[PDB]
């Protein structure tokens, strides 16, 4: 339609030339920022030899609103604030990142564009000038301290990468490279460690698990942060931090941004606050049932056009048997209020001293979410006469839930109450009637779960073990 | 709305020679700040003008304000364009010649554009760049409003 | 021709309606300045002489016997030699 109108306009021009249009443009000149942006777009589609690839690097500059100065054909520098880098403020050029060099040498200008975007976002810092340089210095001190704390754990125990990620001080930590900021891997779920039995090695993927990024971000309030490495003296077991003041009251705090917001319960907010003290949610926003938020996080990991419309009755298909799980949100906790929680994306900590405690609470909340999360599925199990064993999850208390199922051999309801005491540790008790058939041994179920993964899965093992006996 | 030229002109004389035609008077005015002279003709009875006024002149390609061609018809009931109703003297018109001062070798820098508004006439004249918008045989509205 | 203050059409416009098809003619009205042609204001005509009819629309000027009558180059003669016989008859009747 628009194209047809444009063709009609071209026919009108033919009836009326390109030379005449050029003359008209010259007359207008004799008589801007969007044209500059348009230049970058058509220069991005331009792809030719090395000279035009240097003009493609110039296109990348104005695409991200950067300023390009080139000395000789070999060196071109994009400069803004302290974000100045050269492909051949207040700091030396840090490294010839292989990551950036490999992408440029190969035909991946798009990857170089993403890396610049990351650098620009890291330095989106408001501040001013001398304050920005000091604020970056504080981030450098935090990074050095966190790196040392990770090294201490490796010296104390030569743990494999998996142990460090699941149960270690800090976490597997990759030092910042270019735009990407430090990533601490809080948890690696057993089901997702296995892909289609992965052995981590030191080659652990950046996204193969749950990852959190440490960064400095400006805040309305004013806080005191270390401006020099605070682990001057380290006690051989764990760490010792020299007391503040050095430090300055910059109007910002260190942050622990999570790439995908993690649903967290009201009880966790209190347990976490007890240590740090910094308000986790400050301006009290919204707080609805936790089980709904857990479903949204699990369902939205893979996006599909049709909303599941689960009605909290998720259907699961497994190698043996078919199961239906009702998540039972709105079940009253002992207090009389249903488990209620709000997605948290950013957690702010002044020093790393409270960080070991904060992470241990988060690991427990993440682990509980993963076990309950494994059930949430997009199943259209309609009119299923065979099996369709039906289980219901009720929130007995914060940190506890009960999966209720009919006894596999007998007829009474039997309930397994699982409490997520720690991120990697869950304690479960089977409740069975006085007259009943010994359904299972708590240890056999544990062995199967650890070797495999998830909780829709745990119910299968309980049913199979009972049937085998 | 294709505003083609605009300025606050100043009325520096009302009738240089005589009241030749009774209800039409030829304001001769000099715009301030672009230095472009005008010699408009105006219906004195329905738009009384008096010496020394400053008026906003907006020779516009279209009245509708959303683009689109006129069709040249007094579509009386049409309000859909929601056009430039703010101004208070819309005379329609045509441009009859676009004279200039060009030697064969080079283009002029003082184009003069004689615009005919239904028999009453106008001669905006001045720097070439400003009048560059106009073209021969085009209907061009004249809109004016008197500004203190 | 005048719109916003009130809608008032100009005589020339409703005489450009009787005029047939497209004709180009330029003539002098009976009262013509003996000096205007040479000086300034040549094509803006202070007194509205210099009838110009471009494309079939009087663009300027009052009409006299020489412009509309029985002389060589009269607006009536331009029509006979270009537009035709019946169209010229219709135009004469409508003007009257």
């Amino acid at each position: 339609l628009s194209k047809m109108s444009s063709l009609l306009e071209r026919l009108h021009a033919k009836f009326n030339p390109w030379s005449e249009t050029i003359k008209l443009v010259r007359q207008v000149m004799e008589k801007q920022h969007l044209v500059s942006c348009l230049e970058t777009l058509q220069k991005a589609l331009k792809v030719t030899s090395l000279p035009a690839m240097t003009d493609r690097l110039e296109s990348i500059a104005r695409q991200n609103g950067l300023g390009s100065h080139l000395s000789a054909s070999g060196t071109e520098c994009y400069i803004t604030s302290d974000m100045f880098y050269v492909e051949v403020h207040h700091g030396e050029n840090p490294v010839s990142c292989p990551e950036l060099v490999q992408q440029l040498r190969e035909k991946n200008f798009d990857e170089f564009s993403k890396h610049l975007k990351g650098l620009v976002n890291l330095y989106n810092l408001p501040g001013d000038n001398k304050l920005k340089t000091k604020m970056y210095l504080a981030l450098q001190s935090l990074e050095q301290d966190l790196s040392k704390m990770a090294i201490m754990y490796w010296k104390a125990t030569n743990a494999g990468p998996l142990d460090k990620i699941l149960h270690g001080s800090v976490g597997y930590l990759t030092p910042r490279s270019g735009g990407h900021l430090m990533n601490l891997k809080y948890y690696v779920s057993p089901s997702d460690l296995l892909d289609d039995i992965i052995l981590h090695e030191n080659n652990v993927s950046r996204s193969l698990g749950m990852n959190a990024s440490v960064t400095i971000e400006g805040t309305s309030a004013v806080y005191k942060l270390p401006i020099a490495p605070l682990i001057m003296g380290s006690h051989p077991v764990d760490n010792k931090w020299t007391p503040s003041f050095n430090s300055v009251d910059l109007p910002a705090c260190f942050f622990l941004k999570f790439p995908q917001p993690i649903p967290v319960s009201r009880a966790f907010v209190q347990k976490l606050q007890n240590c740090t003290g910094i308000p986790l949610f400050e301006t009290q926003p919204t707080y609805a049932p936790l089980y709904e938020l857990i479903t949204q996080f699990e369902l939205s990991k893979d996006p599909d056009p049709i909303p599941l419309n689960h009605n909290m009755r998720f259907y699961a298909a497994l190698p043996g048997q078919q199961h239906c799980y009702f998540l039972n949100k709105d079940a009253p906790l002992p207090d009389g209020r249903s488990l209620q929680g709000t997605l948290v994306s950013k957690i702010t900590f002044q020093h790393p001293g409270r960080v070991p405690l904060i992470l241990n609470l988060i690991r427990h909340q993440v682990a509980y979410n993963t076990l309950i999360g494994s059930c949430v599925k997009r199943t259209i199990l309609k009119e299923d006469s065979p099996g369709l064993l039906q289980f219901e999850v009720c929130p007995l208390s914060e940190s506890r839930f009960s999966v209720s199922f009919q006894h596999p051999v007998n007829d009474s309801l039997v309930c397994v109450v699982m409490d997520v005491q720690d991120s990697t540790h869950v304690s479960c008790k089977l409740y069975k009637g006085l007259s009943d058939a010994l359904i299972c041994t708590d240890d056999f179920i544990a062995k199967v779960v650890q070797r495999c993964m998830s909780i829709p899965v745990t119910m299968r093992a309980i049913r199979r073990k009972a049937e085998t006996i | 709305a294709g505003i083609l030229f605009e300025d606050i002109f100043d009325v520096k004389d009302i009738d240089p020679e005589g009241k030749k035609f009774d209800r039409v008077s030829r304001l001769h005015c000099e715009s301030e700040s672009f230095k472009m002279d005008l010699i408009l003709d105006v219906n004195i009875q329905i738009y009384p003008v008096d010496l020394g006024d400053k008026f906003r002149l907006v020779i516009a390609s279209t009245l509708y304000e959303d683009g689109t061609l006129d069709d040249g018809e007094y579509n009386p009931t049409d309000d859909r364009p929601s056009r430039a109703d703010q101004f208070e003297y819309v005379m329609y018109g045509k441009v009859y010649r676009i004279e200039g001062d060009e030697t064969s070798t080079e283009a002029a820098t003082r184009l003069s554009a004689y615009v005919s508004y239904g028999g009453l006439l106008m001669r905006l004249q001045g720097d070439a760049n400003n009048l560059h918008g106009f073209e021969v045989d085009s209907r061009v509205y004249l809109l004016m409003k008197k500004l203190a | 021709a005048i719109l916003k203050p009130r809608p008032l059409w100009t005589g020339k416009q409703i005489f450009s309606l009787i005029i047939p098809g497209h004709i180009n003619c330029i003539r002098t009205h009976s009262t013509h300045p003996d000096d205007e042609d040479s000086g300034p204001y040549k094509h803006i005509s202070p007194g509205d002489t210099k009838v110009v009819v471009e494309n079939g629309e009087l663009i300027m000027g009052i009409l006299c016997k020489k412009s509309l009558g029985t002389s060589a180059g009269s607006l009536v003669h331009i029509s006979y030699l270009e537009m035709g016989h019946d169209i010229t008859r219709l135009f004469y009747s409508n003007i009257q």
